[PDB]
RNA sequence: GAAGCAGCCAUCAUUUAAAGAAAGCGUAAUAGCUCACUGGUCGAGUCGGCCUGCGCGGAAGAUGUAACGGGGCUAAACCAU
């Protein structure tokens, strides 16, 4: 998945969830969108 | 399988019309009994009557090329009773057949009206895929020959006089002209008619393809020299060299290969157009400098002093002297100085000198664009 | 907020067994189901198994919450049971039942044999379909992944094991 | 959103008359389509809008005041997203029958269904 | 009937027919019923008018008297009628092609109130208007 | 760019950065992006922030531009030993001082006014916050 | 196998509780499966920002821990008293 500075989000069905010291992007519908970083 | 074929017009078993479907196993191998009695039965349905004690005629399957037996060709014979000492005219092809030899049996006289059977000894390569009838007289039969050859020269007279009016040229419209040429021989005639027309399908417009002298059978001295005469690539299938050939083949060793599967025919004509394809395209900045201070000099006429402003310059790329979005002055890097002696490169921020030969033109505040170009060498799909 | 801050429900007949901070019931069927507890407050009230914030802890509700769906989920544990089928997508695939093992071929060479814990249970109605029930929900969700795990769920044609509830999430082969 | 007490003032005394009359309708919704009552809409068409429009009126905690004491006989409502309808000529009038045959396909309850007097 | 899982679905209109291609394998596949049009479509024609778009639902099962999809000629009855080609306007618009008016044409296919939806008058000519836009009879303010 | 027309003189000294900006308040925007830190603002910058915010909106609305570059910049050549003179005129920089109003806009919505900024806010290389019109 | 979600255009309204000629997966395309919007149910807090205090990530190097002096500490830290 995507590795970026800022998290910047997609879209309404990404819900943007912190695990550990990684906050991760979760989209249900678009794998996609999926990323980690922040 | 039987509903999917249920969605079709192919007259499927029960739900459509019946063309019958018989289920065996041909893959693994197992019989396969059913399917045999299904075709007898479709046979015996069927009104089949023929003559047995008449005269003869059929089709060609499939012609090739011997070098002992001559031109031959496997001929089914629809209408029974081909005897030994038939006259034949197949299409452009006749003669009086001598001998008659088939791959159940070696020997064959008399033939029936199922049966393929090898024929030899005729003037040329019978066409495949068209009727073979019995005639009266041979010397009769060169004359219809003859009026077929007049017919081939209708067909002649034809193909020559599409090409020029469908485009206008003799050939290629645009100026950026690119083609491939092959030479290709086939040892059975049904299939150099066949796989040419798909050698000539898979072309673009930019890199043109195209067949010069289709042949039937082995490689020969004038096939050789068609390639030797104009360049193209020589090939034949599983047709090979002989020795005629060779002493072409071993004087000028032109592109010349006997093959394996038609996919990599395919492919390989593919490939020779793809490396024949135009290559370059991208045009992208290294460096862009300024002029200050001009200094005069007998090696360029003009010195315009630089400083470079951003990027990089090397030694030969080409420049763009430039003012406001118009281009000033045109070139090629002359000369890379830099303080007081010639380097091969210079980097932003650095004192340098250039001038062009036949540069006398230096504005104050110009500014120079070196950019890099790079090939990509397109392939055609 | 609201379901954290709610007691859950004893249904007599479970026997709600607490013995320093374990939480043991068997109930209806099954065995054991034990839980082992921290810092959520909990007072068994007859018909209720009542939650509350433990002393001077700062995860009052947000850990109790946690013993709230587990002791829930003991409960249901014990009466109803859990999960559902594992469907096999994709031609030629095939499950074998045994009491130990469900077997499957998923295209490998060597047969895979799955071993299953004893507090679960399964069953072929099918060659391709394996349902399962059993005790807890945690292990039985687990076996499903261990399962999942052999050959995942892929958009360009959706073979492998599936749990007959996600997406298919068809993706379009680009020879276009 | 809506504060419920300035709010339910206007709605009550239209919405109530329907049910204070001789008969009042407790149509409703549930796995079938809202197309076929956008069939009966068509019908409705006919009469502009009035007698076999459906209404899908269902609101009980804004509105639906019980200071009449004969209008929650046909009034409740839950599930099976609940319709009203409007009734004048009576006496069981002849327009009902165009609404009766498109029952084959079920469309869930209507009126009358719950074997009041 | 019950069932709406698989069926193929046309504008049968005048000379302009048939979406291109129903012979097929996308209703090859069926069994064969010849009463659906004369059931459908049929139905509604003499209690509204003529110059009505023509909708058609292609389906078959055991009873032999299926439920319509399509229930009704579409719509814009009120500027079909009136001009254009018998399914529409021929062809998509922005502009160009005609105007709509409140001084001569609310009667034209005023008996298909009977069976569009769009009720009492002022609100039935804006429904239609929409659709105008569409097919691009489009007028100044 | 940008630039002034003709020289007062053609260099200039460093200079400090003490004191909060004058130049504080909205004067014709509606809307417009203050300045929260400080530092060295180029007249790529300046061309740069305009250019996004005017292709955003394609052409609604009006900007002004209270920032300038007043006082050139010189720069050393890579090759030449310290001293000897005093570089050469390289570039052109509005010096701010924090607390200065750097852009202001009008003609449009108030959530397309701020996004015009967060546009331009990239460009910018220091710290800058949102500003409404309001009255002394 | 198009009737909102493969295309192109209209860039609007109707019927209407409420539903934008409809945002997605899905269907051969509707439907299926929902959103937007509201009814029933349940039950009190609910939603987005702003200013400041202290953290988290952004954080990859060269002989061996090797950027609290070390052990080691959640007070043996930090802030205020």
């Amino acid at each position: 998945m995507k590795v970026r500075a800022s998290v910047k989000k997609l879209c309404r069905n990404c819900k943007i969830v912190k695990r550990d010291g990684v906050i991760r992007v979760i989209c249900s519908a678009e794998p996609k969108h999926k990323q980690r970083q922040g | 399988v039987k509903n999917e074929l249920s969605q079709y017009g192919i007259l499927p078993e029960e739900w459509g019309g019946e063309s019958q479907f018989v289920h065996v196993s041909a893959k693994a191998g197992t019989g396969i009994d059913e399917l045999l009695d299904a075709i007898l039965l479709q046979a015996e349905v069927l009104e089949l009557k023929a003559v047995r004690k008449g005269m003869a005629s059929g089709a060609v399957i499939e012609s090739f090329l011997d070098k002992g037996r001559g031109p031959v060709a496997t001929v089914l014979v629809r209408e029974g009773t081909l005897h030994k000492g038939d006259i034949v005219l197949c299409g452009f092809e006749y003669g009086r057949v001598r001998a008659m030899r088939n791959e159940l049996g070696q020997e064959v006289l008399e033939a029936g009206p199922s049966i393929p059977v090898e024929i030899l000894g005729l003037s040329g390569v019978p066409a495949a895929g068209d009727e073979v009838t019995v005639v009266r007289d041979e010397k009769k039969a060169r004359e219809v020959a003859l009026y077929r050859q007049g017919k081939f020269r209708e067909v002649k007279l034809a193909r020559q006089q599409k090409s020029k009016l469908e485009n206008m040229f003799a050939n290629m419209t645009e100026g950026e002209v690119h083609e491939v040429n092959i030479v290709l021989k086939a040892d059975v005639q049904g299939s150099v008619e066949a796989i040419s027309d798909s050698l000539l399908k898979l072309s673009t417009d930019e890199v043109k393809v195209k067949i010069i002298g289709s042949g039937v059978g082995g490689i020969t001295e004038t096939d050789a020299t068609l390639a030797a005469a104009s360049n193209a690539i020589l090939v034949g299938f599983n047709v090979r060299a002989d020795a005629s050939a060779r002493k072409v083949i071993e004087a000028e060793s032109l592109d010349l290969r006997y093959y394996s599967v038609i996919y990599n025919l395919i492919d390989e004509v593919k490939a020779a157009m793809s490396g024949m394809l135009s290559p370059e395209l991208k045009q992208q900045i290294i460096g862009l400098a300024e002029v200050r201070d001009v200094f005069k000099s007998p090696k360029f006429g003009a010195i315009a002093g630089c400083m470079v402003t951003e990027g990089v310059v090397k030694r030969h790329n080409p420049i763009r002297v430039l003012r406001d979005n118009v281009v000033i002055y045109e070139g090629e890097l002359e000369s890379l100085r830099r303080f007081k002696d010639d380097v091969n490169e210079v980097r932003n921020g650095m004192e340098c000198g250039i001038g062009v030969k036949n540069y006398n033109d230096v504005r104050t505040g110009d500014v120079i664009e070196v950019f890099e170009i790079i090939e990509i060498q397109r392939t055609i799909a | 907020s609201r379901v954290a801050k709610a007691p859950v429900v004893v249904p007599a007949g479970v026997d709600v067994k607490i013995n320093g901070q374990v939480i043991t019931i068997k109930g209806k069927n099954g065995e054991l189901t034990r839980t082992l507890n921290d810092a959520v407050e909990v007072k068994h009230a007859d018909n209720t198994l009542t939650f509350g914030p433990r002393d001077g802890y700062a995860d009052g509700w947000a850990q109790a919450g946690t013993a709230r769906a587990l002791l829930n989920s003991m409960v249901i544990g014990v009466t109803e049971g859990f999960t559902k089928k594992l469907q096999l997508v994709g031609v030629g695939y095939r499950a074998a039942v045994k009491g130990n093992v469900i077997n499957l071929s998923l295209g490998f060479s060597h047969p895979v044999d799955h071993q299953l814990p004893a507090g679960i249970t399964a069953e072929c109605p099918t060659q391709t379909e394996i349902v399962l029930k059993g005790a807890d929900k945690q292990v039985i969700g687990q076996v499903a992944a261990d399962l999942r795990a052999y050959r995942r769920p892929e958009p360009y044609k959706g073979k492998g094991v599936r749990y007959a509830d996600e997406v298919v999430r068809t993706k379009e082969a680009k020879k276009k | 959103m809506a504060l419920n007490l300035q709010d339910k003032q206007a709605i009550v005394a239209e919405v109530s008359e329907v049910a204070k009359g001789a008969l009042s309708a407790v149509v409703a919704d549930s796995r079938g389509v809202t197309v076929d009552k956008m069939t009966e809409l068509r019908k409705a068409g006919r009469e502009a809008g009035v007698y076999m429009r459906v209404v899908r009126n269902t609101l009980l905690r804004r509105a639906v005041e019980g200071t009449p004491f004969e209008c929650l006989k046909d009034a409740f409502v839950g599930p099976t997203l609940i319709a009203y309808s409007m009734e004048h000529p009576g006496a069981a009038a002849r327009l009902f029958k165009e609404f009766a045959k498109a029952n084959a396909k079920f469309e869930v309850k209507a009126a009358a269904f719950e074997g009041e007097l | 009937a019950k069932k709406v899982q698989a069926y193929v679905k046309l504008q049968v209109a005048a000379g302009m027919a048939n979406p291109s291609p129903p012979v097929g394998p996308a209703l090859g596949q069926q069994g064969v019923n010849i009463m659906e049009f004369c059931k459908a479509f049929n139905a509604k024609t003499d209690s509204i008018e003529k110059g009505l778009p023509i909708p058609v639902v292609i389906t078959v099962y055991a009873d032999r008297s299926f439920t319509f999809v399509t229930k009704t000629p579409p719509a814009a009855v009120l500027l079909k009628k009136a001009a254009g080609i018998k399914s529409g306007s021929g062809k998509p618009n922005k502009d160009k092609v005609g105007k709509i008016s409140r001084a001569q044409l609310q009667e034209i296919a005023q008996t298909k109130a009977a069976d569009m939806t769009g009720a009492d008058i002022e609100a039935m000519t804006r429904s239609i208007e929409g659709t105008a836009r569409s097919m691009g009879l489009v007028v100044e303010d | 760019m940008l630039q002034p027309k003709r020289t007062k003189f053609r260099k200039m000294h460093k200079g400090r950065n003490r004191g909060l900006a004058q130049g504080t308040d909205v004067s014709f925007g509606s809307f417009g992006l203050k300045a929260v830190g400080r530092g060295r603002l180029t007249a790529r910058q300046i061309e740069a922030a305009r250019r996004a915010m005017t292709r955003a909106v394609k052409r609604q609305g009006k900007i002004w531009i209270r920032v300038f570059p007043d006082k050139p910049i010189t720069e050393k050549p890579l090759a030449v030993r310290m001293g000897k003179g005093k570089g050469n005129v390289e570039y052109w920089v509005a010096l701010i001082q924090p607390g200065k109003v750097l852009y202001e806009m009008d003609g449009v919505p108030e959530e397309l006014a701020r996004e015009a900024f967060k546009l331009a806010a990239a460009k910018l290389p220091i710290k800058t916050t949102f500003v409404t019109k309001t009255v002394m």
